[PDB]
């Protein structure tokens, strides 16, 4: 009746003590997702069904202040950068695993 | 009939965290004993894959795996591509459980198999030194020795 | 937790004369024991 | 209790009054607050207790009646202020900003225009220096200056 | 857990819309957790390059409590720049003009004093009452717990604990009370 | 000079880091960063700041475990100090002593 | 061979063809997609954690930014899990 | 008023009152003993 | 040109519509808005009526300029500080 911490959202903790009382046992099964708490997957007569290609030129600003107002960020992230930078970037960086 | 020592429910009469009663002893260790065993269990059947361990070595703590690989700063006194064992085993594991010693574990409980693959130096460290208004300038260049270990297995045996 | 291994006896760091810190780091395959360490 | 009514006539009749609960945990104490063991365990929040202390139209109610000492009576009249000012006692009213532990009247403070430097700096009161000897059940004491 | 590594990524490194109320709660114990959130401490895989920042959207703006005689005692203070340009007014003051610029403070205080504060600014919403706009609702997850408690007034407790409570003294039959 | 003033600072913010991550962390797991710490040490376990910070970003069933055995040990505290008598010391809080 | 993923090495077109296949050649019940997770949605950045059940018993798990990616990883990480090719597998003996 | 620190009555009929956060000694019959605390 | 009038929801007016000059009625007040005539640069004396300096009385070429545009111990100019510039 007694639990350490909750048992409902990682893994099933038990903790255990050998006999010899030298070490100490973790047994974590993952906790699986019900399906109960899931959800469901979300779901011209004459002429074409002509492609709806239109692209508007936004100036700088607008589109500066539409990309901003899209990703939750400011103006200078999307303002551009000098040759100095741009040169001084590493365009082969190294690359672990 | 109130106890003496009866408090009337107010907001700071009772501490503020929950009452924890801690389970009995007696039941408790059937309890450790039941657990213990199955992930003994488990161990002798096979039911893990890709064991972890962190490992004392050089006073350093590494959580290694198998294939791994950890740099040492310093010399070994060893061949290269020479098979050794890390002993000092602070914690091995895998999915569903893990050991923990106290503070190691058992070296029949559990080994590490390293292999020495390189004996390099480091790249040229400046070590430089500067006080001004009193012409004191002072630079040094050191290379720290390194060797580069492959950890192979970790290997757990049935000793719980 | 210094005051607490002090408590225990067992130093106040654990790099101090515990089994930690003075067994030996690694040995051969084989099982023969390493030279000891400089510390 | 009392009360008199007007109709000219004016008359006082008896109503039914509670006595106290049966056995007090601490039998021994002289104020109902030590008979009870509440000495340094309630805050402006109880509302049940400042209730039973108070008149119908929020009003306090006299040492000499309630029973009290000195100190726990004064203690008492703070919690009942600042539950009134916190807004904790609906009913037992007279004749928009959320508050608690207002220890002054809201309209008798003026505002901190000048903090002075660190070593020097106005703080804000919070709660009450009546009610700092109460239990703490925590490793940082009550901070009664903000 | 054998994901794709694209997938991994996005999944370690994916934003969350957490949800914060007010109605009664400090303003300061608010921006707190709020300003946690916002720099994404409270993640395990958290760097200040990173860029681990999580949403915060905290509602009931306007039913904040300050402790004390806050309302009075604190003062705002700005400074328009011409001379003659200092204003200050009491957080009441500040309060009844703005309705969210107290919170807005509180957090904009709490945040590190670096360059990416006004982009955590940016991922803090508020809103002063019950109404928040369809989209944040479709994104919200995690309503986090109220670090007050709600004190609970005299009128709305009920009659069990009414008279569980014991009566402390014994009024005499003869006042007027 | 700037480099080895950093290599001081290097080794300071590294550590400052691990600290910052176990506390989010154990916080996530509801306790925190000082219980945490003071009853692995308790609880003999010397994982350092580094290896705790690792366990909680890759092997988070293994941090939850370490949260549960440290909370417990807590408990265990809490409840030999208000028995304050000679009851039985605890499963957990057990000194295994060498010699 | 040793650190790369399965569909890394071998390329796949239709990981839910192949897992309905399998499911249907060793007599399971064919997979139900549920949304087990949802993070965003109608921002630029979403997060949809997309789990395969089948008898109401969770098989799968996937992230992804849409809805149909994470479908798709998913269905990889079965195909993975039924192969026994997971990232916890055994690893080699030499 | 008058604008003292310390507050004195200088009649029967001067009562001391806590008002505005300050202390006001008022007089009815003799208003020239209105003093204000500082 | 093109002019924004606020107006409370009952005097709604159809778009498209002509108006004349006896929409306002003898004896009204009313508030008209208009760009001033512009004066190009100008100094502080035809910009601020500034006093200027005197002409003779040994001045050297000082008739027109302002003098000091801030004090010593502030480091700086005060914004909205009255200098020359279009008016
Ligand atoms: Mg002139
Ligand atoms: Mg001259
Ligand atoms: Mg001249
Ligand atoms: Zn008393
Ligand atoms: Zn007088």
């Amino acid at each position: 009746t007694y639990s350490p911490l909750p048992d409902d959202y990682n893994c099933n903790v038990e903790l255990a003590l050998t006999s010899d009382g030298r070490t100490i046992v973790c047994y974590h099964p993952s906790v699986d997702i019900p399906y109960e708490h899931t959800k469901p997957i979300p779901r011209d007569q004459v002429l074409k069904t002509r492609l709806e290609e239109k692209v508007e030129h936004l100036e700088e600003g607008p589109m500066i202040e539409q990309l901003s107002k899209m990703f939750f960020t400011t103006k200078h992230r999307w303002y551009p950068h000098g040759r100095y930078h741009r040169c001084r970037k590493n365009l082969n960086p190294p690359k672990d695993r | 009939s109130y106890l003496p020592g009866y408090v009337p429910k107010t907001s700071l009469s009772s501490p503020p965290w929950p009452e924890v009663v801690l389970p009995d002893p007696v039941e408790e260790t059937r309890h450790h004993a039941e657990v213990v065993k199955k992930v003994n269990e488990m161990i002798v059947t096979g039911q893990y894959g890709r064991l972890f361990a962190v490992v004392h070595f050089a006073s350093r703590q590494w959580k290694v795996t198998s294939e791994d690989l950890i740099l040492i700063g310093n010399e070994l006194d060893l061949a290269c591509g020479e098979r050794i064992r890390l002993e000092k085993v602070l914690l091995v594991g895998a999915d569903n459980f893990t050991l923990l010693g106290k503070p190691l574990l058992g070296k029949d409980l559990v080994r590490v198999e390293a292999t020495v693959i390189e004996k390099t130096e480091s790249w040229p460290r400046i070590i430089m030194r500067f006080r001004k208004r009193k012409n004191f300038k002072k630079k040094r260049i050191v290379t720290t020795p390194q060797t580069v270990l492959r950890i192979n297995s970790i290997e757990i045996a049935p000793c719980l | 937790g210094g005051q607490w291994r002090l408590q225990q006896g067992l130093a106040a760091n654990p790099s101090g004369y515990g089994p930690l810190t003075e067994l030996p780091d690694w040995s051969y395959a084989d099982g023969r024991p390493a030279p000891p360490m400089k510390g | 209790f009392r009360e008199v009514v007007e109709t000219t006539i004016i008359e006082g009749r008896i109503t039914a009054t509670p006595k106290e609960s049966p056995n007090p945990p601490n039998p021994s104490g002289q104020c109902p607050i030590c008979r009870w063991n509440l000495k340094h365990k309630y805050n402006y929040d109880d509302v049940l207790l400042l209730s039973q202390f108070i008149r119908p139209h929020g009003g306090m109610l006299p040492r000499k009646i309630t029973g009290l000492c000195q100190e726990e009576h004064r203690k008492i009249e703070e919690c009942v202020k600042m539950a009134h000012r916190a807004g904790l006692l609906p009913n037992h009213r007279p004749r928009q900003l959320n508050r608690y532990l207002t220890r002054w009247a809201p309209g008798s403070v003026k505002p901190i225009y000048k903090k002075g430097p660190r070593w020097n700096r106005v703080r804000m009161p919070v709660g009450s220096p009546l009610l700092r000897d109460n239990v703490c059940y925590s490793r940082t004491p009550w901070k009664l200056y903000h | 857990s054998s994901f794709s590594r694209a997938p991994q990524q996005w999944a370690t490194f994916a934003r969350i819309w957490y949800l914060l109320d007010g109605k009664m709660q400090p303003p300061g114990k608010l921006a707190a957790m709020a300003s946690i959130r916002l720099q994404g401490l409270h993640k395990p895989v958290y760097h200040a390059l990173s860029d681990c920042g999580d949403h915060v959207v905290i509602m009931n703006t306007r039913h904040i409590a300050f402790s004390g005689n806050k309302w009075e005692q604190k003062v705002y203070s700005s400074h328009t720049g011409y001379p003659g340009g200092f204003r200050q007014v009491t957080a009441a003051q500040l309060h009844l003009r703005d309705p969210v610029a107290i919170v807005k403070l509180a957090i904009y205080g709490m945040l590190p004093k670096n360059l990416h504060r006004r982009t955590m600014m940016e991922r803090l919403h508020l809103f002063p009452d019950e109404y928040i706009p369809e989209d944040i609702l479709k994104n919200l997850v995690e309503e986090l717990p109220q670090p007050r408690k709600i004190p609970k007034r005299l009128d709305e407790y009920t009659q069990e604990e009414i008279d569980a409570f014991p009566r402390l003294w014994t009024p005499p039959e003869d006042y007027r009370l | 000079v700037k480099c080895t003033k950093a290599r001081y600072l290097k080794k300071k913010n590294m550590r400052t880091l691990w600290i910052n991550r176990i506390t989010a962390a154990s916080q996530e797991h509801g306790l925190k960063y000082p219980a945490l710490i003071g009853n692995l040490v308790k609880c003999q376990v010397e994982l350092n700041r580094k290896v705790l910070a690792d366990l909680a970003i890759y092997e988070p069933k293994t941090f939850k475990s370490l949260a549960a055995l440290a909370s417990r040990r807590r408990h265990e505290g809490f409840a030999a100090a208000l028995g304050d008598g000679k009851e039985p010391e605890g499963i957990f809080s057990r000194v295994v002593q060498y010699h | 061979m040793t650190g790369k993923e399965l569909f890394e090495m071998w390329k796949i077109i239709n990981p839910m063809g192949l897992l309905v296949e399998e499911l249907k050649k060793r007599n399971v019940s064919a997979p139900e997609s549920r949304l087990t997770r949802q993070s965003g949605g109608t921002t630029a950045l979403p997060l949809y954690f997309v789990g395969l059940y089948c008898d109401k018993k969770l098989i799968a798990e996937g992230p992804g930014e849409t809805v149909l990616v994470a479908e798709e990883e998913a269905a990889r990480v079965a195909l993975r899990k039924l192969y026994g090719f997971t990232e916890n597998r055994r690893p080699w003996n030499y | 008023f008058k604008n003292k620190t310390v507050l004195k009555k200088r009649c029967k009929d001067c009562y001391l009152v806590k008002r505005r956060g300050r202390w006001y000694v008022y007089c009815k019959t003799h208003p020239r003993h209105k003093q204000r605390q500082m | 040109t093109v002019k924004i009038f606020n107006i409370t929801d009952n005097a709604a007016i159809k778009p498209g519509t002509p108006l004349y000059a006896a929409h306002f009625r003898p004896g009204q007040y009313v508030d008209v808005t208009a760009k001033t005539i512009g004066k190009g640069f100008q100094g502080v004396m035809k910009r601020w009526g500034f006093k200027g300096q005197p002409a003779t009385h040994g001045q050297t070429k000082t008739h027109r300029r302002p003098g000091a545009v801030a004090t010593g111990d502030i480091g700086r100019v005060w914004p909205g500080t009255k200098m020359p510039g279009k008016m």
